[PDB]
């Protein structure tokens, strides 16, 4: 209906799902999948 | 409307348990404390000030529930020892121990005669004893998983039963057998209270929901949401017109019986409270928890 | 929006009637530092009054209380919501504006309030409120839900939550919350393939919430004993492969390098696991989780007094007082003297709360009966602890035999309480050996305080 | 003693469930 798009048009989302599980930091993953290659290397 | 009294270190080991006396068999005059540090301080209210009575010992593990008797000056302790030790209070001694054995015991209650001595049981049955033989005269079975609370009606007709899961039995007490089966928790009951009349009924589960049931015909007479952890005991205000609300939360919500309002609430203890009860009118209020510092309220 | 932050900032300082320039300060300060949002609806606020003495739009009201939400100012918040709707009420003939819609999700914030004042009543007044006008509304439809998830799964939540996927099925957060309702039934493990791929549509694709849900599933397959077969082998190179997935969608995930380290730590790789547990731990400190992975890396290098004490920290979120597998945890190789006596302690605390469990019941008897052997042995001790050492493994032998009538076990059966059996007995020969040592040293510390009373009578 | 405590000792991993921020208009 009219209210559908008429509330979700004019509220905002700050927060959401996704971005919890991403980090407000910044932690790459690269010295992640070397220590993920690493072990490859043990194996 | 605050607290009057706050005991600094009341225990060494936090308390589980509270037992406040209300008649004048010199009970009103003392507090019993069942705790951890297996010690059942015996602490003497006296010239409105908290004096040490007794400390009585031999529980060997921690204790899980204290009380006094309405009709005597007696009291008695339980724990995870199943060792149901019987207190006399005047001297401080130990009238016996009631091995509940093997494990098979959980929290008490003294009569409104002071007679029997209902308690819980793995296996979900209620084992009712003789205060004066320490023997299990019948059990209350009711099948289920395990029993949590119990309170006896205090005008000496009914029994509730709290469950690990949200069970309420009602029982006839002059018969022994089950009238209800309520089922409106779902979450572990830990308190529960009989009204001064004995015609309603409190839950304290896991959900902060005190859904308050009729008794004369057994119905929900109302849900009260409460705090925001685990609501753990609860007191009537003896003159039938407010109940005390124990949480996890270092916070107690006091409330009113019919407009289902937090009329006050104390956050004094820094850690969980565990224990309640009111004053013989309900204008003092006591209060435990795991600071091991006994708090009392004066609620006018 | 960093040109946005620069403007904003260089308008800021001055005034060349600045009206709204706080409004779209806050605007985009929302999803940044919350006080500054509130600084520029502080004085928003004012603007607003010296023009001409003008009601603040309940929008910015509302916005306020919003953001006191996610602070401590939760009544004030509450104050705004309030003042929100009455300044909407105020907004009489505002259709055009639709402050009734705004009044709607203002009151949608309200009850959400309400839950954190956990005065879950009203919040169902409110939300029956709007669902009684607006039915086409979700999240109220499963907040609500969500109260009578906290109540339990089967209710009218599950129901509210299924029938929130009949008006929308498009909806990825309740069908997300779907499996969630179905993540306490861990029976229903395989099960959740498909109860989790019913939007693994591309439209909803890609959904990192849902694929590390994927992740969870499939590690709480681990720790059983079909590793060597090469199952868990298997599934933990799996979860490996959805997690290599979401590492290369995302670097920043950090639930994601969690379930990378906990399915190597299962791999047995525990000193490489504490250095990819440290980067999530300064990412953000409040993970739960990680607080109990690295001290059980602590742990397994026997680090008890880097582990209890972090054990502990975790223990100071508000969620419940007695958690039971964090002192299961705690309590794991603790051999010293307060991880033996306090360790009981702890033992004891959980009891309280959980009197069902037989493990803890045989683990508080495999403490008092370490603890009576560390009395009875080499000692040569006090007459009274060694009085309650026969007491305290009597009781140990209660629940030796208590637990072995019990069937059912931790999928693994304690008719190992026998050889303890067999040992107590020989605790018992050992007691009645080391009680009349006991009366020995009472003699003869009779027979000194003699000795010193004679010398006094000398002096 | 003999051997240590027992355990179902499992590195889980937990999630965080949908926010819900108060909407902002």
């Amino acid at each position: 209906v009219d209210v559908t798009r008429d509330i979700v048009s004019r509220e905002r989302v700050w927060r959401t799902r996704t971005t919890i599980l991403q980090s407000t930091g910044k932690n790459f993953s690269k010295n992640i999948f070397a220590i993920l290659q690493s072990v490859k290397a043990r194996e | 409307y605050g607290i009057l009294f706050k005991q600094e270190q009341a225990h060494d080991d936090a308390i589980w348990s509270v037992a406040w006396g209300t008649n004048k068999k010199e009970n009103s005059e003392t507090v019993v404390t069942g705790s951890l540090d297996d010690l059942v301080k015996v602490w003497k209210w006296r010239d409105e000030r908290l004096d040490l009575q007794w400390s009585l010992e031999g529980h060997q593990l921690g204790v899980v529930s204290v009380d006094i008797s309405h009709t005597l000056p007696i009291a008695a302790s339980s724990s995870l020892d199943a060792h149901i030790r019987l207190w006399d209070l005047e001297n401080g001694k130990q009238i016996k121990s009631i091995d509940a054995g093997p494990v098979d015991a959980w929290t008490l209650a003294f009569s409104p005669d002071s007679q029997y001595l209902a308690t819980g049981t793995h296996v979900g049955k209620v084992n009712i004893f003789g205060v004066e033989s320490g023997k299990k005269e019948y059990s209350l079975d009711t099948r289920g998983k395990f029993i949590l609370s119990i309170a006896y009606s205090p005008d000496g007709k009914y029994l509730a039963s709290g469950a690990i899961d949200g069970i309420i039995n009602i029982f006839d007490i002059a018969t022994g057998k089950l009238l209800h089966t309520l089922e409106g928790h779902a979450m572990p009951i830990r308190s529960l209270t009989f009204s001064p009349d004995s015609q309603l009924l409190v839950t304290a589960s896991d959900d902060g929901y005190i859904k308050i049931y009729d008794v004369q015909h057994a119905n929900l007479a109302g849900t009260l949401s409460g705090h925001a952890s685990w609501v753990l005991n609860v007191a009537f205000c003896p003159d039938d017109t407010h109940f005390v609300s124990s949480s996890s939360d270092k916070s107690v919500k006091v409330w009113d019986v019919g407009t289902r309002t937090c009329v006050h609430t104390f956050f004094d203890h820094q850690d969980q409270v565990w224990g309640v009860k009111y004053n013989g009118n309900g204008s003092k209020i006591v209060s435990v928890g795991d600071d091991q510092e006994i708090h009392i309220y004066d609620c006018p | 929006r960093d040109i946005a932050k620069g403007h904003l900032k260089k308008v800021t300082e001055q005034y060349p009637d600045d009206v709204e320039a706080w409004i779209e300060l806050a605007q985009i300060l929302e999803q940044t530092d919350i006080q500054g949002a509130l600084s520029a609806y502080g004085t928003a606020t004012r603007i607003l009054q010296e023009k001409v003495q003008a009601d603040v739009p309940p929008e910015i009201l509302n916005n306020v209380g919003a953001l006191h939400f996610r602070l401590g100012n939760l009544g004030e918040a509450k104050k705004y919501f309030l003042a929100s709707l009455d300044r909407a009420k105020a907004e009489a003939e505002h259709d055009e504006h639709y402050y009734n819609a705004i009044s709607v999700t203002t009151s949608y914030n309200l009850a959400r309030l309400y839950e954190a004042m956990c005065e879950f009543h009203e919040a169902e007044k409110l939300y029956k409120n709007i669902l009684r006008e607006h039915p086409n509304y979700v999240d109220c439809y499963l907040r609500l839900g969500a109260m009578a998830r906290d109540k339990g799964n089967f209710y009218e939540a599950s129901d509210w939550f299924k029938e929130a996927l009949q008006i929308n099925q498009d909806h990825p957060d309740a069908w997300s919350l779907i499996g969630n309702l179905h993540l306490a039934k861990q029976e229903w493990g395989p099960g959740q393939k498909k109860f989790e791929r019913i939007l693994k549509q591309p439209s909803t694709q890609s959904d990192t919430y849902s694929m590390l849900a994927l992740g969870n599933v499939w590690l709480q397959t681990l720790h059983q004993p079909t590793r060597d077969r090469e199952k868990e082998k298997r599934h933990q190179d799996r979860a490996l492969a959805i997690y290599k997935q979401v590492l290369r969608n995302d670097a920043k995930n950090l639930y994601a390098a969690n379930g990378i380290g906990a399915v190597l730590a299962h791999k047995g790789y525990f000193r490489e696991a504490r250095d990819v547990f440290a980067q999530v731990r300064e990412a953000t400190a409040d993970i739960s989780d990680v607080w109990l992975n690295l001290a059980h890396i602590y742990v397994e290098q026997k680090q008890y007094i880097s582990a209890v004490q972090m054990y502990e920290n975790c223990l100071r979120k508000f969620y419940k007082h007695q958690n039971t597998e964090v002192v299961l945890y705690l309590a794991r190789a603790l051999f010293k003297c307060g991880k033996l006596q306090e360790c009981k302690q702890t033992l004891l605390k959980a009891r309280h709360v959980a009197p069902s469990d037989t493990v803890l019941m045989f683990n508080v008897a495999l403490v008092l009966q370490r603890l009576a052997t560390s009395v009875l042995k080499d000692e040569k001790s006090n007459l009274k602890e060694v009085l309650n050492a026969v007491k305290e493994l009597e009781l140990a032998h209660r629940y030796f035999s208590y637990l072995s009538k019990v069937g059912d076990k931790m999928r693994f059966d304690l008719a190992l309480a026998a050889t303890e059996a067999r040992q107590c007995s020989d605790l018992l020969s050992q007691a009645q050996y080391h009680v009349a040592r006991a009366r020995k040293q009472d003699e003869e510390e009779r027979e000194l305080r003699a000795k010193q009373e004679q010398e006094k009578e000398l002096l | 003693e003999r051997s240590g405590v027992v355990c179902r000792v499992k590195y889980c991993n937990s999630l965080p469930d949908i926010p819900f921020d108060p909407k902002f208009i």
